[PDB]
C-alpha cells in the first residue's frame, strides 16, 4: 500500500468538531 | 529586492545601454529586442515570443519549472496571461486561416436560415380537414 | 380505496396522521395558556393638504400614514395577485373563462396603484403623490383623460 | 507491476522481430549502426516500434540519444520508474 | 508481460489478412520486416474472426430468449387461454 | 549559418548555468527548515511584477496613445451615453405629451 | 542529466518528418494492416529519394513539411499517458515536505515511515552537501 | 489482470450466465411484444384509399 | 444610540494593558451580539440620543462596520506574532470603527460628513504604518488627496445647503428641492469618488495593494460604502438635476463595469484582481442608485451590505497566500488545492459569492439592482449582460488559477491551515447566507 | 508511536504558551458561534413586526374584506378626495409646467 | 467483454430503436406524430436523414470496438471481474 | 414533396393546410345525421379532460380514466377499452379524411 | 408543520401551500361536480374566511 | 480502397470538427477581448 503525499487534514477536522 | 529595485527603466537610445539591458534581463545581446518608442510601448523590457502560446513550446524539455514553461531567471513575457497556455494558444499552427473558419459557419448558416425560412409557409399536411371541437352555436355533422 | 395505489396512499396518510395527531391532542393542546392578541388598529391623522408648509409634525405623520397606506395597498395587489394564482392552480384545464373577472379587477388594481403611487420614485413623500395628483386632475380638466391628450 | 527482466524481454522481442536484424547478430550491448546494418529511418521504425509497444511517445532528442537496446531498457524503466 | 513468447511462434503465413498484404507488396516489389509484430493480433483461437464475434454481439441470448418466449406462450394458454 | 550555433550553444551554456542555480536553491535542505514560506529568487518574476505595474514612466502623450485612449474608452462611453439620452427623451417626450395610456405603459413596478 | 541541444540536424529533421508522417498515417488509417501497407509505401518514397543532394534535400523537405502539413488529421491519435494525450497528469503529487507539516498524533498512524523519513533527512543533508555545498 | 500479446484470462462462469441472460432477457422483451402486439410495427388502424370513395355518396 | 459608542469608548483603555490583544476583538463581538439584539429600527430614526438616531440603512451599515471590524482583529495575527506595535493596532482600529459608527448614526449632514472625514486618517495610518512594500506612500497619498480634494468643496455646498434651508437634518432637508448644477456636482462628486467609479477609481487598486490586510478590509467593506450612505441621503432633495445629468455617470460606470472587467482578466495579482473587482459591483451598485426606483435603492443598499462582506473575505483568502507563498503574485500562487485542500472550500465559497451565487445576499442585490436598470433604459440590457458575464469571466479566474493546476515550482516549506483562518473565513459567507432569512431587514430600508 | 506532550502544535491565536491558545480559541468560538449566529439568529426569528409587513397583510385582508363589500374601488386610485381637493384656475396657472 | 458487450449491445439498439425497447417506444411516438401533423420539408429533412445518421453512428460505434480487429498495445488489462460496477450496469440495464 | 408541392403548383385544385368546409354543408343532399354528444360540459370538466381532448367522443375517455383509476397503476387491465377510445378517434380521422377529400372534389365540380 | 402549522392570513413568512382540483372520474362519489368556490373571496383565502375579526 | 475521409478532405474537417465550432469559442473571439483588456491598462488606466 503505497502512502500518498496528503497535506495536514488535523486541523480542519478539529474546526469542524469545535465548529 | 522590491518593484523600485528590478524594474524597466528608460528606452536604450545607445548600443551600451542596449547591452546593458540585454545583460540585465539574463539574455544574451542577440535575443534582446525591446519595445516602441510610442505611448502604450513599454520601455527597457524585453519583446519574447508573440508568435504562438506556451502550448508551442516544447513539453518534453526539462524545464526548471513545469508549470508555465520557463527556466530560472528567464524574463516572462510581457503579455504573458494573453500568451498563456490556458487562453488563446494552441500546440500546433492552425491548418486554415482566421476569416475561412468563420466564413464557412455563417455560410452554411444563411444558406440554412434561406432554405428554412423560404420553404416556412410550403409545410405539408396529411388529406385531412380542420378539427371539429363542439360548440352551442355552430354544430357539425358525421358521414352516416 | 377503489385502486391499489390509492389503498396504499391511504395507508401511508394514516401512518403519517396518527403519531402527529397523537402529539398535539396529548401533549401540545394541554399545558398551552389561552392570551389574547389583536390586530393593531390605527387612527387617521389628517393627510399633508390639511396643514401649513412651516410645520414638520404634519409632514412626519402624513408621510407615515403615506407609507402604511402604500403597504396596505401593495397587499391589496398581491392579494388580488395570488386570488388570479389560485384561480389557475384550482380551474387547471378552465382558466381561460373563470379567471376573467378576477384579471379584470387585477388589471384595474395595478391601473388605480399607479395612479396614486406611480412615478414617485424611491423617495415618495406624502405631498409628492398629492402634487402629482394635483397636475393629474389639472391635465385631466384641460387636456381630457390621459392616453389622448394633446 | 514490472520487471528488469520482463523489459529486457520486451526489448529483445521486439528487436527480433523486425527482420531486418538478424537475432544471431543481437545482443543487448549492439551498437545500432556501427555493429549492425540500419538506416536513418530504421532507427526511427524501432523508436515507434519501442512506443507502440510500451505505450508511451519518446521525443526526438531522447530518439538519437539512444543507440543501443539496454539504453532503451535503462530509458524505459526510468519512465517507467522500475529498477528491481 | 508474463510468460511472454519467442519469435519462432509468430508466421506470417499463418494469418490471411497479412499474407494478403505480404502478395500486394510482393506485386509491387516491396518488403515488409514488421508483419511479424502483427501476427498475434489477428488469432482465430484467443481473438476469433469476424463473422463468429458478429454472431456472438448481434445473437448471444437469442437462444435463450426463444427458450423463454416459447416458456410464456406455454404458461400464457394454460391460463389465458 | 555557423553563427547560429554559436548563439545556441552560448544559450544552452547560460541556461545550464542558470538550471544548476535552480536545482542548487530549489532542494536547499536550510531554507526549508527555516520554516517560513517563500519561494526562489525569480528575478524575471520581479522584472514581470514592475512591468504590470509600473507603466507611467514609459508613457508620453503620442497620436497611437490617444487614438488608442480614444477608440477604446471615449469612444463607446460616447456613444453609449448619446444613445441613452436619445431613447429616455424619445420616451419622455411620450410620457409628457400624453400619448401613452395609463394602463398601457411598461415597466409599472407592479 | 544531459540536457538536450536545441540544434537539429538535417538527417533529424527528415527523421522527425518522417516519424509524423508515419503518426499521421496512422491516424489516417486505423486498421493495422492497411496502414502497414501505406507505410511501406512511404517508406519506398523516402528511400527512393535518400540519394538526393543537400540543398535540394533541404528544398524538399520544405516541401514535404508544407505537405505534412496540408494532410494533417483534425483529431490525430496520440498515446493517453504520454504528453499531450487524453489523460496526461490527471493527479498531481504534492512534494513530500507537507508530510512534515502533519500532526504528531496524525504522525503516530505510521511510526516506521516517518522514523524511516527521519533517517533518510540526514542522507539527503549529507548528500546534498556532497553535491551542492 | 495483464495479458501479453494473447487473449484475456479465461471468464467466470457468472460473467457468461450474466451475458446470455440479459440477452435472453431483451429477446425474450422482443419477441414476447412481437408476438402479443403485432401491429405497433405497421399501422395499428387501416388508411383506406381517398381516391376509392364513390363520388355518388357526396359530391 | 450611546450604548455602543460608551462600548467603545470605554473599549478604549483595553489597548494600554499588555497581553489585550484577543480580548477586544472578543468584546467586540459582543457588541456585535448585543447590535443584534437592539433592532427595533423602521424607516425612520429612531433611538434618538441627542445628535444620534438610527435607521434601518445606518442599523444595517453600523452591524456591518461592527463585524467587519471585529473580523478585522480576527484577521490581524501577524501583528500579534510580531512585536509590531499592537497597543496603537488596537487603538487606530477601536477608534476608526468608532468613527463608522458616529458617521452611520448621524442624524445630521454635517456630523456625517465630519466623522466622514475624520475616518480617513486612521486608515491612513493603517496603510503606511502596517503595510509591506515600499509605495505605501504612493497608497495613502493617492487615497487622501483623491477623497480631500473632491471632498473640500461638498463642504461648500452642505453650508450652501444650510444657508438655504435652516437646518441640518435629513429628513428637514428632504423636503426641499434644488436647482443647481454646481450645489448637484459638489454634494455628489465626493461619493461619486468615494465608490468607485471607472474614471476616478485610480485610489482603489493603488491603495488596496499595498495596504495590510486590515486597511483592505476597511477600505473594501465599509469605506465603499459611505459614498452609497452619502449618495443614499443626498440624492433626496436633488432629484432633479440628477434627472437630467444620470445618463452620463450611468453611462460611464457601466461602460466602466465592463471595462474594468476586462481589466481583471489581464491581472497578475491576486490582491489587485479583487481591488479591480470592487470597481465591477460598485459600478452596478452606481447605476441602479441613481434611477431613483424603490428597487434601485433597496438593490443597491442589498449589494453594500453583501459586497462589504465578500470582498473583505476574499482580501483574507489573498492573506492567508502572502503569508506563505511570500507574494501576491497570481504566477505563483498556483495549485493550492493540493497545498491547502481544505481552504479551497472557503476559495470557491467567496469566489462565487462575488459573482450570482444561489443561497447569497449578492444575488437579492443583483437581481434587484438589473431589475431598475432594464426599467430604466432598453439599452442597458445589451451592456448589463455583457458586465454580468465578464463578472464570471474573471471572477473564475482568480478561483481557476489560483486553486487549480500544477504546483509552482521552487516553492519552500510554510505552514499550514489554521482554525483562526477557518473561522474568519467562516463568518465571511454564513452572514452571506443566514441574511436572505430575514432579507426584509437588510433590504426594505424604505 | 508515542508522541511527546510537549510538541504540541498551536491554533491560529497564539504561537508562545499551549494556555493561550485553547483559551481564546473557546471564547473566540463562544463569542462568535453560539452567541452572534445561534442566539442571534434565533433572537431574529422570533423578531417581532419591526416592519409592518404583517400588519400590512391583515390590514391589507381586512380592507379587502371591506372594500368590495362597499363595491366603491379594491384600490383607491385617488389621495384624497376629488370634491375636496381645490384645484387652481385656468387664468390663475398661466404658463405653468403641468407634468403627467 | 460478454456482459460489459451485452449491456452495450442492448443500449446501442434501445437508441437506434430495436423494435419495442425503450427508445423505440419515444421515438416512434415523436416521429408518426410529425407525420400526421404541419411540418416544414426541411424539418422533415433533418428528422429522418439525421435518424439514419444515429444509426449510422452507432453501429459504427460498434464496429470500431466490437466485432473488429484489435489495434490496441501488447500489454492490455481486460477483465470483467468489477462485480460492483457490473451490479449498478445491471440495475441500470433491467431498467432501461 | 406532395401534398405541399402540389398547393405550390394548384393552389386552386389542392385544399390548404387543415381547411374548414368551405361550401354548404348540404350541398351533396346526404341530408346526414347531426353528431351528437353524450357526455355533457359540467362532467367533461369534473374530468379535468384538457381543451385538446375534449371531441366528440370524450365519454369514451371519461370511461378509460374511470378504468385507470379503478385499476392504478396496473393500467393494462382494460387496455383494449384504450383501442377502443383510440378507433373512436380513428373513426373521427376517418371522418376527417372524408371532409377534406369530398372538399377538393368539391373543388372539383366548380372546376 | 405543514399540516398543523401552514401559512396564514397573519403571518407572511411562513409556507403557502396551494392545491389544485382532484380528478373526479366515476366510481367516485359525486361525478356530478362542479367547482365548490365560485367566490373571488373563496380564491387564496389563507383560513381568512375563519377569521374572528 | 479509396479513403473517402483522405479525399474530400476540407468537407471532412468541417463535419469532423463540430462545424468548426471549438475554434469559434476558443481562441477565435477570445483575443478580441483579452487584447483590449490591455488597451485599457495601457493607454487609460496608466496612461490616460
Ligand atoms: C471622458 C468623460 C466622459 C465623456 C463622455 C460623456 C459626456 O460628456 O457625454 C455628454 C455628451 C453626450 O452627447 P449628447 O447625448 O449630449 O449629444 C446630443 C447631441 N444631439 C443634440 C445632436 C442629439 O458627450 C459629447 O457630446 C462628447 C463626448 C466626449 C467627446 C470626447 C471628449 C474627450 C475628453
Ligand atoms: C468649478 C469650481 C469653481 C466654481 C465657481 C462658481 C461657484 C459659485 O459662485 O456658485 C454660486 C452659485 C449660486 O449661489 P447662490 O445661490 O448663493 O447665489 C446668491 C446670489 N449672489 C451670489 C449674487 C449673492 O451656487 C450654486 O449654484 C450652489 C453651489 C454652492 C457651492 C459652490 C462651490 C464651488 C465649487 C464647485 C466644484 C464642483 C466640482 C467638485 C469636485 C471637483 C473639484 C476639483
Ligand atoms: C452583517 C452580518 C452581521 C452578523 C450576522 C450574523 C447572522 C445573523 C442572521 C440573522 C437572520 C436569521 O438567521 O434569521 C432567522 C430566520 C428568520 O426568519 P423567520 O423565521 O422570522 O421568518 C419570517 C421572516 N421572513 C418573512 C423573511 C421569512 O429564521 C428562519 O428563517 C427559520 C428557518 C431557518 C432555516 C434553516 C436553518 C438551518 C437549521
Ligand atoms: C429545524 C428547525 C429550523 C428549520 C425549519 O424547520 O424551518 C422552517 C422554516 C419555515 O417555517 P416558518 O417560517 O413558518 O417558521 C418560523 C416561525 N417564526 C417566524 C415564528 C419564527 O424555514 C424553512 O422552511 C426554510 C426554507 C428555506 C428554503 C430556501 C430559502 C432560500 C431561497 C432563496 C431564493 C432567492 C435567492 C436570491
Ligand atoms: C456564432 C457563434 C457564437 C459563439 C459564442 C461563444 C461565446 C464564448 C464562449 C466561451 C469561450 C471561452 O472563453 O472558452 C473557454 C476558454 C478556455 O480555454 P481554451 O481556449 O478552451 O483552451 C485552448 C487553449 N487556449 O477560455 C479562454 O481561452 C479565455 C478565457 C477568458 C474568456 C473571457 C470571455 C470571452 C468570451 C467571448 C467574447 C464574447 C462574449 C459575448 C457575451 C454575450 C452575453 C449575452
Ligand atoms: C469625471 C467625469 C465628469 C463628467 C462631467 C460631465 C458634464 C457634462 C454633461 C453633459 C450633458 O449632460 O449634456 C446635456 C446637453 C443636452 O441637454 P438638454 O438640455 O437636454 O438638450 C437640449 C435639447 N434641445 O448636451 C450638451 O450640452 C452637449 C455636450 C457636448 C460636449 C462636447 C465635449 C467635447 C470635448
Ligand atoms: C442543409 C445543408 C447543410 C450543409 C452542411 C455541410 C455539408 C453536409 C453534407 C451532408 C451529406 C454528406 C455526404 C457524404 C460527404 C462526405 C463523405 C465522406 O467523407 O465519407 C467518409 C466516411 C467514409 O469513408 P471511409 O474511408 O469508408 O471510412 C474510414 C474513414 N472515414 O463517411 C462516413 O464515415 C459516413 C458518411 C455518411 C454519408 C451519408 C449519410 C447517411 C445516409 C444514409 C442514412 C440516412 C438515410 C435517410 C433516408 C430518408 C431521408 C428522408
Ligand atoms: C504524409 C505527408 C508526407 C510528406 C512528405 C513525405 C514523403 C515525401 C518524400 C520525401 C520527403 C523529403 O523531403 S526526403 C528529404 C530530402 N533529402 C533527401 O532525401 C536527399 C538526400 N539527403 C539526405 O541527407 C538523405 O540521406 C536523408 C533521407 C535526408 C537523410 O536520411 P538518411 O540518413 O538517408
Amino acid at each position: 500500500h503505497q502512502m500518498i503525499i496528503k497535506p495536514s487534514r488535523f486541523q480542519w477536522d478539529k474546526f469542524k468538531d469545535l465548529l | 529586492g522590491w518593484n523600485k529595485d528590478y524594474k524597466p527603466g528608460p528606452y536604450p537610445q545607445t548600443e551600451k545601454e542596449r547591452l546593458a539591458a540585454a545583460k540585465k534581463y539574463y539574455l544574451l545581446p542577440e535575443e534582446y529586442k525591446p519595445y516602441a518608442d510610442d505611448g502604450l510601448g513599454y520601455g527597457d523590457y524585453p519583446k519574447l515570443g508573440y508568435g504562438l502560446g506556451v502550448e508551442a513550446k516544447d513539453s518534453y524539455y526539462p524545464w526548471d519549472y513545469p508549470e508555465h514553461k520557463r527556466n530560472q531567471h528567464e524574463p516572462i513575457s510581457a503579455d504573458h496571461d494573453l500568451y498563456s497556455e490556458d487562453r488563446w494558444s494552441q500546440a500546433e499552427p492552425p491548418r486554415y486561416s482566421n476569416a475561412y473558419y468563420f466564413a464557412c459557419f455563417l455560410g452554411v448558416m444563411s444558406g440554412c436560415l434561406a432554405l428554412y425560412y423560404w420553404l416556412d409557409d410550403k409545410k405539408m399536411y396529411r388529406p385531412v380537414a380542420a378539427k371539429q371541437y363542439p360548440s352551442p352555436g355552430v354544430k357539425h355533422y358525421t358521414f352516416e | 380505496p377503489r385502486s391499489p395505489m390509492a389503498s396504499f396512499a391511504e395507508s401511508v396518510l394514516n401512518v403519517i396522521d396518527g403519531p402527529i395527531t397523537w402529539f398535539r391532542e396529548s401533549i401540545v393542546e394541554p399545558n398551552q395558556q389561552k392570551q389574547n392578541w389583536y390586530h393593531q388598529r390605527f387612527r387617521r391623522v389628517p393627510t399633508i393638504d390639511q396643514c401649513y408648509t412651516d410645520d414638520a409634525v404634519c409632514r412626519f405623520e402624513a408621510d407615515q400614514q403615506f407609507r402604511r397606506d402604500r403597504m396596505v395597498d401593495n397587499e391589496i395587489v398581491n392579494i388580488l395577485r395570488q386570488r388570479f394564482e389560485d384561480c389557475t392552480l384550482y380551474e387547471a384545464p378552465d382558466h381561460m373563462v373563470k379567471c376573467r373577472p378576477l384579471m379584470d379587477q387585477y388589471e384595474k388594481a395595478t391601473e388605480n396603484w399607479f395612479i396614486k403611487y406611480g412615478d414617485l420614485g424611491g423617495y415618495a413623500n406624502a405631498k409628492t403623490a398629492y402634487m402629482k395628483q394635483k397636475h393629474r386632475l389639472i391635465w385631466e380638466r384641460r387636456h381630457g383623460p390621459v392616453g389622448s391628450g394633446m | 507491476p514490472l520487471s528488469l527482466k520482463l523489459i529486457n524481454e520486451r526489448v529483445l522481442l521486439v528487436l527480433k522481430l523486425y527482420d531486418k536484424i538478424d537475432p544471431s547478430k543481437l545482443n543487448v550491448e549492439s551498437h545500432f549502426i556501427n555493429d549492425l546494418g540500419l538506416d536513418s529511418l530504421d532507427h526511427v521504425e524501432v523508436i515507434m516500434a519501442m512506443e507502440d509497444e510500451f505505450g508511451f511517445e519518446i521525443p526526438d532528442s531522447d530518439a538519437e540519444k539512444l543507440l543501443k537496446p539496454a539504453d532503451i531498457i535503462k530509458y524505459v524503466a526510468d519512465k517507467e520508474d522500475v529498477y528491481e | 508481460p508474463y510468460t511472454v513468447p519467442h519469435a519462432s511462434t509468430y508466421k506470417v503465413e499463418s494469418v490471411p489478412q497479412l499474407v494478403e498484404v505480404k502478395e500486394a507488396l510482393g506485386r509491387q516489389g516491396l518488403k515488409d520486416p514488421w508483419l511479424r509484430n502483427e501476427v498475434w493480433r489477428y488469432e482465430p483461437k484467443a481473438f476469433g474472426t469476424h463473422r463468429s464475434r458478429l454472431n456472438t454481439f448481434l445473437f448471444r441470448g437469442l437462444g435463450v430468449g426463444f427458450c423463454a418466449f416459447l416458456a410464456t406462450v406455454a404458461v400464457e394458454y394454460a391460463l389465458g387461454i | 549559418s555557423n553563427e547560429e550555433q554559436e548563439f545556441i550553444k552560448r544559450k544552452h551554456e547560460a541556461t545550464l548555468k542558470l538550471r544548476q542555480e535552480f536545482l542548487k536553491q530549489s532542494s536547499n535542505p536550510y531554507r526549508h527548515a527555516t520554516g517560513e514560506g517563500g519561494t526562489v529568487f525569480d528575478a524575471g518574476l520581479a522584472r514581470f511584477q514592475a512591468m504590470r505595474v509600473s507603466n507611467y514612466e514609459h508613457f508620453k502623450p503620442t497620436g497611437k496613445s490617444f487614438r488608442t485612449g480614444l477608440f477604446a474608452v471615449v469612444l463607446p462611453i460616447a456613444l453609449y451615453a448619446w444613445a441613452l439620452k436619445a431613447e429616455r427623451d424619445g420616451r419622455e417626450e411620450k410620457y409628457r405629451t400624453g400619448q401613452v395610456a395609463y394602463k398601457d405603459r411598461q415597466f409599472k413596478f407592479i | 542529466a544531459q540536457v538536450p541541444l536545441a540544434i537539429v540536424s538535417h538527417k533529424r529533421q527528415v527523421c522527425s518528418l518522417y516519424k509524423r508522417a508515419l503518426r499521421n498515417l496512422e491516424s489516417w488509417y486505423d486498421r493495422r494492416n492497411v496502414y502497414r501497407y501505406r507505410a511501406v509505401q512511404l517508406r519506398a518514397r523516402f528511400d527512393e529519394n535518400r540519394s538526393k543532394d543537400l540543398g535540394e534535400g533541404i528544398r524538399l523537405l520544405a516541401c514535404g513539411q508544407r505537405e505534412l502539413f496540408e494532410t494533417r488529421h483534425f483529431q490525430p491519435r496520440n498515446f493517453a499517458n504520454s504528453a499531450g494525450g487524453c489523460a496526461f497528469e490527471r493527479e498531481v503529487i504534492p512534494p513530500d515536505w507537507v508530510l512534515d507539516y502533519w500532526h504528531p498524533l496524525e504522525k503516530a498512524q505510521y511510526p516506521e515511515y516517518f522514523a524511516k523519513r527521519e533517517q533518510r533527512k540526514k542522507e539527503f543533508v549529507t548528500w546534498w552537501e556532497k553535491q551542492y555545498g | 489482470v495483464v495479458s501479453y500479446r494473447n487473449g484475456p484470462p479465461p471468464h467466470s462462469k457468472a460473467t457468461k450466465i450474466g451475458a446470455l441472460t440479459v440477452g435472453g432477457a431483451m429477446w425474450w422483451w422482443v419477441i414476447w411484444h412481437l408476438w402479443h402486439e403485432p401491429d405497433h410495427i405497421t399501422g395499428e388502424f387501416d388508411y383506406p384509399n381517398s381516391r376509392k370513395w364513390s363520388n355518388t355518396e357526396l359530391g | 444610540m450611546l450604548k455602543i459608542i460608551f462600548f467603545l469608548l470605554f473599549l478604549i483603555p483595553f489597548c494600554f494593558i499588555n497581553n489585550m490583544y484577543w480580548m477586544v476583538q472578543i468584546m467586540m463581538f459582543f457588541i456585535s451580539f448585543i447590535f443584534l439584539l437592539m433592532n427595533n429600527f423602521m424607516n425612520y430614526w429612531s433611538e434618538i440620543s441627542y445628535f444620534l438616531g438610527c435607521d434601518m440603512l445606518s442599523y444595517g451599515l453600523i452591524l456591518l462596520s461592527l463585524w467587519i471590524c471585529s473580523l478585522m482583529l480576527l484577521a490581524s495575527e501577524m501583528i500579534n506574532k510580531h512585536n509590531n506595535y499592537k497597543n496603537l493596532f488596537l487603538l487606530n482600529i477601536i477608534i476608526l470603527l468608532l468613527l463608522l459608527i458616529l458617521t452611520f448614526s448621524s442624524m445630521s449632514l454635517f456630523m456625517f460628513y465630519l466623522f466622514f472625514e475624520s475616518s480617513l486618517i486612521p486608515t491612513l495610518f493603517l496603510i503606511l504604518g502596517w503595510g509591506y512594500q515600499p509605495e505605501r506612500l504612493q497608497a495613502g497619498l493617492y487615497l487622501l488627496f483623491y477623497t480631500l480634494l473632491v471632498s473640500l468643496p461638498m463642504l461648500i455646498g452642505i453650508f450652501y445647503v444650510m444657508n438655504k434651508i435652516g437646518s441640518m437634518n435629513f429628513y428637514l432637508m428632504n423636503n426641499f428641492m434644488f436647482n443647481y448644477d454646481l450645489l448637484y456636482f459638489c454634494l455628489l462628486c465626493a461619493f461619486l469618488v468615494k465608490m468607485p467609479m471607472f474614471l476616478v477609481h485610480l485610489w482603489l487598486p493603488k491603495a488596496h495593494v499595498e495596504a495590510p490586510v486590515s486597511g483592505s478590509m476597511i477600505l473594501a467593506g465599509i469605506m465603499l460604502k459611505l459614498g452609497g450612505y452619502g449618495m443614499l441621503r443626498v440624492i433626496s432633495f436633488l432629484q432633479l438635476m440628477n434627472l437630467k445629468y444620470s445618463f452620463v455617470w450611468i453611462s460611464i460606470s457601466l461602460v466602466g463595469g465592463v471595462l474594468v472587467s476586462l481589466v481583471c482578466l489581464r491581472q497578475t495579482d491576486l490582491k489587485a484582481l479583487i481591488a479591480y473587482s470592487s470597481v465591477a459591483h460598485m459600478g452596478i451598485v452606481l447605476s441602479g442608485l441613481l434611477t431613483m426606483t424603490y428597487w434601485g435603492l433597496c438593490g443597491s443598499y442589498t449589494l453594500m451590505i453583501a459586497h462589504g462582506l465578500c470582498s473583505s473575505g476574499l482580501f483574507c483568502l489573498a492573506n492567508v497566500s502572502y503569508e506563505r507563498l511570500g507574494s501576491r503574485s497570481m504566477l505563483i500562487n498556483k495549485g493550492l488545492l493540493n497545498f491547502m485542500p481544505s481552504m479551497t472550500l472557503w476559495w470557491f465559497l467567496l469566489s462565487s459569492a462575488n459573482m450570482a451565487a444561489p443561497p447569497t445576499l449578492n444575488l437579492l442585490g443583483e437581481i434587484s439592482l438589473l431589475n431598475s436598470i432594464v426599467s430604466w433604459s432598453w439599452i442597458s440590457m445589451i451592456l448589463l449582460s455583457f458586465l454580468s458575464f465578464f463578472s464570471a469571466a474573471y471572477t473564475l479566474y482568480l478561483y481557476s488559477f489560483s486553486q487549480h493546476g500544477k504546483l509552482f515550482s521552487g516553492v519552500y516549506s510554510f505552514s499550514s491551515g489554521k482554525i483562526r483562518e477557518y473561522l474568519l473565513m467562516l463568518l465571511h459567507w454564513l452572514p452571506l447566507n443566514l441574511l436572505i432569512l430575514k432579507s426584509e431587514s437588510f433590504m426594505l430600508w424604505l | 508511536a508515542n508522541p511527546s506532550p510537549k510538541n504540541w502544535q498551536s491554533y491560529g491565536f497564539d504561537y508562545k504558551d499551549q494556555v493561550e491558545d485553547r483559551k481564546a480559541t473557546k471564547s473566540t468560538f463562544f463569542v462568535t458561534v453560539t452567541l452572534c449566529l445561534v442566539w442571534g439568529s434565533f433572537y431574529w426569528a422570533y423578531l417581532p413586526d419591526t416592519q409592518f409587513r404583517n400588519w400590512a397583510q391583515r390590514e391589507g385582508f381586512l380592507e379587502l374584506r371591506r372594500r368590495e363589500l362597499a363595491g366603491v374601488d379594491l384600490v383607491s386610485p385617488n389621495y384624497v378626495d376629488p370634491a375636496s381637493i381645490t384645484l387652481p384656475s385656468d387664468e390663475d396657472l398661466g404658463d405653468t409646467e403641468i407634468i403627467i | 467483454m460478454p456482459l460489459t458487450s451485452a449491456c452495450f449491445n442492448v443500449s446501442n439498439l434501445a437508441l437506434c430503436g430495436m423494435p419495442f425497447l425503450a427508445g423505440f417506444y419515444s421515438k416512434d411516438m415523436i416521429l408518426e406524430i410529425v407525420s400526421i401533423s404541419n411540418v416544414n420539408m426541411f424539418s422533415f429533412f433533418l428528422y429522418y436523414f439525421s435518424t439514419g445518421l444515429t444509426v449510422s453512428y452507432s453501429f459504427r460505434l460498434v464496429y470500431y470496438s466490437m466485432t473488429g480487429d484489435l489495434n490496441c498495445g501488447s500489454l492490455n488489462m481486460l477483465n470483467d471481474e468489477s462485480w460492483i460496477m457490473l451490479r449498478g450496469m445491471m440495475g441500470l440495464l433491467i431498467m432501461s | 414533396m406532395g401534398n405541399a408541392l402540389t398547393h405550390y403548383m394548384k393552389p386552386d385544385v389542392m385544399p390548404g393546410p387543415d381547411v374548414v368546409p368551405t361550401f354548404d354543408p348540404l350541398l351533396g343532399f346526404k341530408s346526414r345525421k347531426e353528431r351528437v354528444m353524450i357526455a355533457t360540459q359540467e362532467e367533461m370538466e369534473s374530468a379535468k379532460l384538457p381543451l385538446e381532448f375534449r371531441d366528440y367522443c370524450a365519454h369514451l375517455a371519461i370511461a378509460y380514466q374511470a378504468c385507470r383509476s379503478d385499476t392504478f397503476p396496473f393500467v393494462y387491465k382494460c387496455a383494449h377499452q384504450k383501442h377502443e377510445y383510440l378507433t373512436c378517434e380513428y373513426e373521427d380521422y376517418v371522418l376527417r379524411m372524408k371532409e377534406f377529400e369530398r372538399e377538393r372534389r368539391l373543388l372539383e365540380r366548380q372546376k | 408543520y405543514f399540516k398543523y402549522n401552514q401559512n396564514d392570513w397573519t403571518r407572511k413568512g411562513g409556507w403557502r401551500v396551494i392545491h389544485s382540483r382532484k380528478q373526479c372520474v366515476p366510481g367516485d362519489e359525486g361525478y356530478p361536480k362542479v367547482s365548490d368556490r365560485s367566490a373571488p373571496s373563496d380564491y387564496a383565502a389563507r383560513g381568512f374566511n375563519e377569521s374572528p375579526l | 480502397f479509396l479513403n473517402k475521409s483522405l479525399f474530400m478532405y476540407n468537407l471532412s474537417t468541417f463535419l469532423g470538427s463540430m462545424w468548426f465550432m471549438p475554434y469559434i469559442s476558443t481562441y477565435g473571439m477570445i483575443f478580441y477581448p483579452l487584447n483590449y483588456g490591455q488597451l485599457v491598462v495601457k493607454s487609460f488606466d496608466q496612461g490616460w
